[PDB]
Protein backbone atom coordinates (compact mmCIF):
# COMPACT_ATOMS: atom_id res chain seq x y z
CA UNK A 1 0.00 0.00 0.00
CA UNK A 2 2.72 -2.85 -2.28
CA UNK A 3 1.60 -4.64 -4.79
CA UNK A 4 1.97 -8.35 -3.41
CA UNK A 5 1.37 -6.93 -0.02
CA UNK A 6 -2.51 -6.26 -1.75
CA UNK A 7 -3.25 -9.89 -2.58
CA UNK A 8 -2.85 -10.72 1.08
CA UNK A 9 -4.40 -8.26 3.25
CA UNK A 10 -7.32 -7.30 0.99
CA UNK A 11 -8.43 -10.69 1.72
CA UNK A 12 -8.62 -10.44 5.22
CA UNK A 13 -8.33 -6.81 5.97
CA UNK A 14 -8.65 -4.11 3.97
CA UNK A 15 -11.77 -3.10 1.74
CA UNK A 16 -11.60 -2.05 -1.67
CA UNK A 17 -13.57 0.98 -0.61
CA UNK A 18 -10.63 2.69 0.84
CA UNK A 19 -8.04 2.73 -2.11
CA UNK A 20 -6.58 5.39 -3.79
CA UNK A 21 -6.60 6.29 -7.65
CA UNK A 22 -2.94 5.58 -7.72
CA UNK A 23 -3.57 2.07 -5.98
CA UNK A 24 -5.91 0.94 -8.23
CA UNK A 25 -4.70 1.50 -11.26
CA UNK A 26 -1.15 -0.23 -10.21
CA UNK A 27 -3.46 -3.71 -8.99
CA UNK A 28 -5.28 -3.25 -12.60
CA UNK A 29 -1.60 -3.22 -13.57
CA UNK A 30 0.19 -6.22 -14.56
CA UNK A 31 2.11 -8.38 -12.88
CA UNK A 32 5.97 -8.89 -12.64
CA UNK A 33 5.15 -12.41 -14.55
CA UNK A 34 4.53 -10.09 -17.01
CA UNK A 35 7.58 -8.99 -18.97
CA UNK A 36 8.95 -12.47 -17.95
CA UNK A 37 9.77 -13.96 -21.17
CA UNK A 38 8.30 -16.87 -21.91
CA UNK A 39 8.31 -19.28 -24.91
CA UNK A 40 6.54 -22.29 -26.06
CA UNK A 41 3.03 -22.11 -25.63
CA UNK A 42 0.92 -25.48 -25.41
CA UNK A 43 -1.09 -26.67 -28.35
CA UNK A 44 -4.51 -27.37 -27.76
CA UNK A 45 -7.79 -27.81 -30.17
CA UNK A 46 -8.43 -24.23 -31.27
CA UNK A 47 -12.58 -23.67 -30.94
CA UNK A 48 -11.77 -20.46 -32.11
CA UNK A 49 -11.10 -21.33 -35.64
CA UNK A 50 -13.62 -23.46 -37.28
CA UNK A 51 -12.41 -25.78 -39.95
CA UNK A 52 -15.40 -26.62 -41.18
CA UNK A 53 -15.78 -23.32 -42.59
CA UNK A 54 -16.17 -22.21 -46.13
CA UNK A 55 -15.85 -19.01 -48.69
CA UNK A 56 -18.77 -16.56 -49.11
CA UNK A 57 -20.25 -18.27 -52.49
CA UNK A 58 -21.83 -14.77 -53.97
CA UNK A 59 -24.49 -17.27 -55.40
CA UNK A 60 -25.89 -18.32 -52.53
CA UNK A 61 -25.67 -14.59 -50.61
CA UNK A 62 -27.98 -13.64 -53.79
CA UNK A 63 -30.33 -16.19 -53.65
CA UNK A 64 -30.89 -15.87 -49.58
CA UNK A 65 -30.80 -12.09 -49.88
CA UNK A 66 -34.44 -12.43 -51.63
CA UNK A 67 -36.43 -13.69 -49.03
CA UNK A 68 -38.59 -16.31 -49.27
CA UNK A 69 -39.29 -20.12 -50.07
CA UNK A 70 -36.19 -21.36 -49.46
CA UNK A 71 -35.19 -24.95 -47.43
CA UNK A 72 -31.50 -24.51 -46.29
CA UNK A 73 -29.57 -21.62 -45.55
CA UNK A 74 -26.02 -22.71 -45.78
CA UNK A 75 -23.83 -25.00 -47.82
CA UNK A 76 -23.12 -28.36 -45.52
CA UNK A 77 -20.63 -29.56 -47.85
CA UNK A 78 -17.65 -29.30 -45.81
CA UNK A 79 -19.66 -29.69 -42.54
CA UNK A 80 -20.81 -33.15 -43.81
CA UNK A 81 -17.66 -34.16 -44.51
CA UNK A 82 -16.24 -33.40 -41.30
CA UNK A 83 -18.72 -35.38 -40.20
CA UNK A 84 -17.97 -38.52 -42.14
CA UNK A 85 -14.34 -37.64 -40.48
CA UNK A 86 -15.53 -38.19 -37.35
CA UNK A 87 -17.69 -41.47 -38.22
CA UNK A 88 -14.38 -43.67 -39.86
CA UNK A 89 -11.29 -42.20 -37.44
CA UNK A 90 -13.10 -44.28 -34.68
CA UNK A 91 -11.41 -41.52 -31.49
CA UNK A 92 -13.89 -42.10 -29.03
CA UNK A 93 -12.05 -42.62 -25.21
CA UNK A 94 -10.76 -38.58 -24.44
CA UNK A 95 -13.03 -37.15 -27.48
CA UNK A 96 -16.08 -37.78 -25.19
CA UNK A 97 -14.47 -35.26 -22.85
CA UNK A 98 -12.92 -32.65 -25.34
CA UNK A 99 -16.03 -31.70 -27.01
CA UNK A 100 -17.54 -31.91 -23.46
CA UNK A 101 -15.02 -30.21 -20.99
CA UNK A 102 -12.97 -28.07 -23.45
CA UNK A 103 -15.22 -25.78 -23.97
CA UNK A 104 -15.88 -24.45 -21.15
CA UNK A 105 -12.31 -23.66 -20.10
CA UNK A 106 -12.02 -21.14 -23.27
CA UNK A 107 -15.58 -20.22 -23.11
CA UNK A 108 -15.11 -18.99 -19.66
CA UNK A 109 -12.04 -17.23 -21.02
CA UNK A 110 -13.84 -15.89 -23.67
CA UNK A 111 -15.64 -13.55 -20.63
CA UNK A 112 -12.18 -11.92 -19.36
CA UNK A 113 -10.27 -11.26 -22.81
CA UNK A 114 -8.72 -14.39 -22.89
CA UNK A 115 -7.83 -16.47 -26.17
CA UNK A 116 -7.58 -20.19 -25.90
CA UNK A 117 -3.68 -21.36 -25.10
CA UNK A 118 -2.98 -17.55 -23.89
CA UNK A 119 -1.72 -18.84 -20.07
CA UNK A 120 -1.37 -14.93 -19.25
CA UNK A 121 -2.61 -11.72 -18.91
CA UNK A 122 -5.08 -10.08 -20.92
CA UNK A 123 -6.48 -7.31 -20.50
CA UNK A 124 -10.73 -6.23 -20.32
CA UNK A 125 -12.08 -3.10 -20.52
CA UNK A 126 -14.29 -1.91 -17.51
CA UNK A 127 -16.17 1.46 -17.70
CA UNK A 128 -12.96 3.56 -19.01
CA UNK A 129 -10.63 1.72 -17.31
CA UNK A 130 -8.47 -1.40 -18.55
CA UNK A 131 -8.03 -5.05 -16.29
CA UNK A 132 -5.09 -6.88 -17.21
CA UNK A 133 -6.85 -10.79 -16.22
CA UNK A 134 -5.56 -13.74 -15.81
CA UNK A 135 -6.21 -18.29 -16.08
CA UNK A 136 -4.83 -18.09 -12.16
CA UNK A 137 -5.45 -14.37 -11.34
CA UNK A 138 -9.20 -13.82 -12.35
CA UNK A 139 -9.22 -10.90 -10.28
CA UNK A 140 -12.91 -10.78 -9.94
CA UNK A 141 -13.22 -9.07 -6.75
CA UNK A 142 -11.99 -5.77 -8.72
CA UNK A 143 -13.87 -6.36 -11.22
CA UNK A 144 -16.92 -6.74 -9.03
CA UNK A 145 -16.28 -3.19 -7.16
CA UNK A 146 -15.18 -1.03 -10.65
CA UNK A 147 -18.58 -2.44 -11.78
CA UNK A 148 -20.62 -0.97 -9.34
CA UNK A 149 -19.01 1.83 -7.56
CA UNK A 150 -17.59 3.16 -10.85
CA UNK A 151 -20.50 2.96 -12.67
CA UNK A 152 -21.34 6.99 -12.71
CA UNK A 153 -17.53 7.46 -10.49
CA UNK A 154 -14.23 7.91 -12.41
CA UNK A 155 -10.88 6.28 -10.61
CA UNK A 156 -8.08 5.99 -13.10
CA UNK B 1 -5.06 -38.55 -20.12
CA UNK B 2 -2.63 -40.99 -21.92
CA UNK B 3 -3.28 -43.45 -19.07
CA UNK B 4 -6.70 -42.79 -19.98
CA UNK B 5 -6.15 -43.32 -23.64
CA UNK B 6 -3.73 -46.83 -23.81
CA UNK B 7 -4.67 -48.35 -20.97
CA UNK B 8 -8.33 -48.35 -20.26
CA UNK B 9 -7.52 -46.07 -17.01
CA UNK B 10 -8.20 -48.18 -14.40
CA UNK B 11 -4.49 -48.65 -14.10
CA UNK B 12 -5.02 -45.45 -12.40
CA UNK B 13 -7.10 -47.25 -9.48
CA UNK B 14 -4.90 -50.14 -9.32
CA UNK B 15 -1.34 -48.04 -9.46
CA UNK B 16 -0.89 -46.45 -5.84
CA UNK B 17 0.84 -43.78 -7.28
CA UNK B 18 2.13 -41.85 -10.41
CA UNK B 19 5.60 -40.66 -10.87
CA UNK B 20 6.85 -38.18 -13.39
CA UNK B 21 10.46 -37.98 -13.69
CA UNK B 22 11.88 -34.82 -14.95
CA UNK B 23 15.12 -34.36 -17.72
CA UNK B 24 18.12 -33.44 -15.92
CA UNK B 25 19.52 -29.91 -15.24
CA UNK B 26 22.72 -29.26 -15.00
CA UNK B 27 23.01 -28.81 -10.82
CA UNK B 28 22.13 -32.21 -11.76
CA UNK B 29 24.78 -33.10 -14.42
CA UNK B 30 27.26 -32.09 -11.96
CA UNK B 31 27.02 -34.83 -9.09
CA UNK B 32 25.31 -37.57 -11.00
CA UNK B 33 27.91 -37.59 -13.94
CA UNK B 34 30.37 -37.52 -10.92
CA UNK B 35 29.51 -41.08 -9.43
CA UNK B 36 30.38 -42.87 -11.90
CA UNK B 37 33.91 -41.68 -11.24
CA UNK B 38 33.25 -42.77 -7.87
CA UNK B 39 32.46 -46.58 -9.52
CA UNK B 40 35.40 -46.00 -12.23
CA UNK B 41 37.93 -46.70 -9.41
CA UNK B 42 36.21 -50.00 -7.96
CA UNK B 43 36.91 -51.89 -11.56
CA UNK B 44 40.19 -49.88 -12.37
CA UNK B 45 42.23 -50.45 -8.93
CA UNK B 46 43.78 -53.57 -10.65
CA UNK B 47 44.73 -51.45 -13.56
CA UNK B 48 45.78 -48.45 -10.28
CA UNK B 49 45.17 -45.31 -12.57
CA UNK B 50 42.62 -42.62 -10.14
CA UNK B 51 41.47 -40.22 -12.54
CA UNK B 52 40.68 -37.33 -11.19
CA UNK B 53 37.65 -35.21 -12.65
CA UNK B 54 38.11 -30.80 -12.04
CA UNK B 55 35.03 -28.86 -12.61
CA UNK B 56 36.88 -27.82 -15.82
CA UNK B 57 36.45 -31.14 -17.02
CA UNK B 58 32.40 -30.93 -15.92
CA UNK B 59 31.13 -28.29 -18.66
CA UNK B 60 33.12 -29.93 -21.20
CA UNK C 1 46.20 -4.45 -39.01
CA UNK C 2 45.84 -8.91 -41.11
CA UNK C 3 42.67 -10.04 -41.13
CA UNK C 4 42.90 -13.01 -39.20
CA UNK C 5 44.97 -10.86 -36.80
CA UNK C 6 41.96 -8.92 -35.75
CA UNK C 7 39.60 -11.88 -34.83
CA UNK C 8 41.68 -12.37 -31.78
CA UNK C 9 43.41 -9.04 -30.62
CA UNK C 10 40.14 -7.04 -30.84
CA UNK C 11 38.24 -8.98 -28.79
CA UNK C 12 41.49 -8.86 -25.95
CA UNK C 13 43.03 -5.26 -26.72
CA UNK C 14 42.27 -3.08 -30.28
CA UNK C 15 38.57 -1.17 -29.54
CA UNK C 16 36.37 -0.94 -33.13
CA UNK C 17 37.31 3.31 -32.64
CA UNK C 18 40.85 3.33 -33.46
CA UNK C 19 40.78 1.55 -37.22
CA UNK C 20 41.38 3.24 -40.30
CA UNK C 21 38.64 3.27 -43.69
CA UNK C 22 41.28 0.42 -45.01
CA UNK C 23 41.07 -1.77 -42.20
CA UNK C 24 36.94 -1.38 -41.56
CA UNK C 25 36.34 -2.27 -45.37
CA UNK C 26 38.47 -5.26 -45.02
CA UNK C 27 36.74 -7.10 -42.47
CA UNK C 28 33.61 -6.53 -43.83
CA UNK C 29 35.10 -8.25 -47.18
CA UNK C 30 34.49 -12.15 -47.27
CA UNK C 31 36.62 -14.66 -45.78
CA UNK C 32 38.94 -16.96 -47.47
CA UNK C 33 36.14 -19.46 -47.07
CA UNK C 34 34.34 -17.48 -49.61
CA UNK C 35 35.99 -18.22 -52.89
CA UNK C 36 36.67 -21.68 -51.76
CA UNK C 37 34.50 -24.70 -54.32
CA UNK C 38 31.97 -26.07 -52.11
CA UNK C 39 29.23 -28.57 -53.67
CA UNK C 40 26.66 -30.76 -51.61
CA UNK C 41 24.32 -28.08 -50.00
CA UNK C 42 22.23 -29.91 -46.94
CA UNK C 43 18.61 -29.80 -47.56
CA UNK C 44 16.12 -29.36 -44.93
CA UNK C 45 12.28 -27.79 -44.11
CA UNK C 46 12.26 -24.75 -46.32
CA UNK C 47 10.32 -21.93 -44.17
CA UNK C 48 10.36 -19.86 -47.28
CA UNK C 49 8.33 -21.58 -49.26
CA UNK C 50 4.71 -22.24 -48.67
CA UNK C 51 3.66 -25.84 -49.66
CA UNK C 52 0.15 -24.63 -49.15
CA UNK C 53 -0.05 -21.35 -51.37
CA UNK C 54 -2.26 -20.86 -54.53
CA UNK C 55 -3.12 -18.09 -56.96
CA UNK C 56 -5.07 -15.05 -57.20
CA UNK C 57 -8.28 -16.38 -58.24
CA UNK C 58 -9.37 -12.22 -59.50
CA UNK C 59 -13.05 -13.39 -58.18
CA UNK C 60 -12.07 -13.11 -54.75
CA UNK C 61 -9.75 -10.22 -55.10
CA UNK C 62 -12.89 -8.39 -56.88
CA UNK C 63 -15.39 -9.69 -53.64
CA UNK C 64 -12.94 -8.54 -51.57
CA UNK C 65 -11.94 -5.51 -52.86
CA UNK C 66 -15.60 -4.37 -52.84
CA UNK C 67 -15.15 -4.40 -48.88
CA UNK C 68 -17.84 -5.18 -46.33
CA UNK C 69 -19.72 -7.95 -44.94
CA UNK C 70 -17.98 -11.33 -45.76
CA UNK C 71 -16.85 -13.14 -43.37
CA UNK C 72 -13.31 -14.85 -44.87
CA UNK C 73 -11.20 -13.17 -46.75
CA UNK C 74 -8.79 -16.40 -48.29
CA UNK C 75 -9.35 -19.62 -50.33
CA UNK C 76 -9.15 -22.31 -47.32
CA UNK C 77 -9.29 -24.65 -50.26
CA UNK C 78 -5.61 -26.11 -50.22
CA UNK C 79 -5.02 -25.16 -46.16
CA UNK C 80 -7.21 -27.58 -45.22
CA UNK C 81 -6.02 -30.11 -47.63
CA UNK C 82 -2.43 -29.66 -45.91
CA UNK C 83 -3.69 -30.01 -42.68
CA UNK C 84 -5.44 -33.25 -43.09
CA UNK C 85 -1.77 -34.52 -44.84
CA UNK C 86 -0.61 -34.10 -41.27
CA UNK C 87 -3.63 -35.90 -39.30
CA UNK C 88 -2.81 -38.76 -41.72
CA UNK C 89 0.75 -39.26 -42.04
CA UNK C 90 1.60 -40.01 -38.22
CA UNK C 91 4.72 -38.27 -38.12
CA UNK C 92 5.67 -37.00 -34.95
CA UNK C 93 8.59 -37.83 -32.82
CA UNK C 94 11.02 -35.41 -34.07
CA UNK C 95 8.30 -32.99 -36.14
CA UNK C 96 7.66 -31.89 -32.40
CA UNK C 97 10.94 -30.26 -32.86
CA UNK C 98 11.14 -29.56 -36.60
CA UNK C 99 8.49 -26.95 -36.51
CA UNK C 100 9.69 -25.33 -32.86
CA UNK C 101 13.55 -25.40 -32.74
CA UNK C 102 14.49 -26.06 -36.40
CA UNK C 103 12.62 -22.32 -37.19
CA UNK C 104 14.40 -19.92 -34.62
CA UNK C 105 17.17 -20.71 -36.51
CA UNK C 106 16.48 -19.41 -39.94
CA UNK C 107 13.96 -16.61 -38.67
CA UNK C 108 17.02 -15.24 -36.84
CA UNK C 109 19.12 -16.01 -40.14
CA UNK C 110 16.35 -13.62 -42.03
CA UNK C 111 17.80 -10.92 -39.93
CA UNK C 112 21.20 -11.41 -41.17
CA UNK C 113 20.41 -11.53 -44.95
CA UNK C 114 21.02 -15.54 -45.07
CA UNK C 115 18.78 -17.92 -46.28
CA UNK C 116 17.33 -21.40 -45.02
CA UNK C 117 20.22 -24.11 -45.95
CA UNK C 118 23.19 -21.38 -46.79
CA UNK C 119 25.99 -22.12 -44.50
CA UNK C 120 27.90 -19.54 -46.29
CA UNK C 121 28.41 -15.76 -46.58
CA UNK C 122 25.86 -13.14 -47.22
CA UNK C 123 25.72 -9.20 -47.38
CA UNK C 124 23.66 -7.23 -45.22
CA UNK C 125 23.54 -3.36 -45.44
CA UNK C 126 24.39 -0.88 -42.95
CA UNK C 127 24.42 2.73 -43.82
CA UNK C 128 26.16 2.71 -46.99
CA UNK C 129 28.71 -0.50 -46.63
CA UNK C 130 27.70 -4.33 -47.09
CA UNK C 131 28.71 -6.19 -43.98
CA UNK C 132 29.00 -10.08 -44.92
CA UNK C 133 27.73 -12.59 -42.07
CA UNK C 134 27.73 -15.91 -41.75
CA UNK C 135 25.92 -18.88 -39.61
CA UNK C 136 28.89 -19.17 -37.54
CA UNK C 137 30.57 -15.46 -38.17
CA UNK C 138 28.02 -13.13 -36.95
CA UNK C 139 30.46 -10.48 -37.37
CA UNK C 140 27.87 -8.67 -34.30
CA UNK C 141 30.36 -6.27 -32.71
CA UNK C 142 30.99 -5.12 -36.26
CA UNK C 143 27.33 -4.27 -36.22
CA UNK C 144 26.86 -2.26 -33.53
CA UNK C 145 29.60 -0.58 -33.52
CA UNK C 146 29.09 1.08 -37.93
CA UNK C 147 24.69 1.20 -36.58
CA UNK C 148 26.50 3.50 -33.90
CA UNK C 149 29.30 5.20 -35.05
CA UNK C 150 28.45 5.71 -38.08
CA UNK C 151 24.96 6.99 -38.34
CA UNK C 152 25.97 10.56 -39.18
CA UNK C 153 29.22 9.54 -40.13
CA UNK C 154 30.83 7.42 -43.26
CA UNK C 155 33.62 5.21 -42.99
CA UNK C 156 34.28 3.22 -46.33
Amino acid sequence: AVKDIKKLIEEGILDYEDLTENELRKLAKPDDNFYELSPYASDEKDLSLNETSGLTNEQLKNFLGQNGTYHMSYDSKSIDYAKQKKSEKKEDQQEDDDGFYDAYKQIKNSYDGIPNNFNHEAPQLIGNNYVFTSIYDTKENLIKFLKKNSEYDLYD
Amino acid sequence: KKCKKVFKPEFVNRIDKIGVFEPLNKKNLHKIVALRFKKLEKRLEEKNIQVSVSEKAIDY
